[PDB]
């Protein structure tokens, strides 16, 4: 209990790292569909 | 292999979603 | 879409950047 | 003390970790797929 | 505290290392947006 | 550049790796 303002410092760092985490998903997501369409402008 | 990624991926953030909640919890166990 | 993306991405890396500092003074401090 | 915390905050950083090793996977395959399409496109 | 102090160290050199991890691919990512659109100029 | 990043990142993970295991081993330790 002596490190519990510490403990919440991890636990809300940990969730700000899954949320930069899931929305970087969501750019790679987008980029994995540009590759695809470029692709088929070629193909 | 891009989709097996993406499903891999979103497998492990609905992970990591669940155990931020259970984490959450047990800190407020303590009072946060 | 992209540039609202990429914005949210950088706020919420501050915000860890923000985080990671408090945190490392409160383990010296705990220390 | 407070162990159980603790427990769950080493696991959810192996899922983190996990997730980012993924992550990092995928955006190899996105690298080349970028560098095909230039090799066709210039 | 006086135990998990090291632990405590660990998962915070821990998340130090996950955020710099993350921050690189975000540079990564970033350079493949702008990848996709010189190649979408040319082909779009 | 995009040599330089993958390499950075991957050299991050690698070292996220070793602590990881350290901090499962000192967690283990806590214990008795």
């Amino acid at each position: 209990v002596q490190a519990r303002q510490l403990l919440s410092g991890i636990v809300q760092q940990q969730n700000n790292l899954l949320r930069a985490i899931e929305a970087q998903q969501h750019l790679l997501q987008l980029t994995v569909w540009g590759i695809k369409q470029l692709q088929a402008r070629i193909l | 292999e891009i989709e097996e990624l993406e499903k891999k991926i979103e497998e492990l953030l609905k992970k990591a979603e669940e155990q931020q909640k259970k984490n959450e919890e047990e800190l407020k166990k303590l009072e946060k």
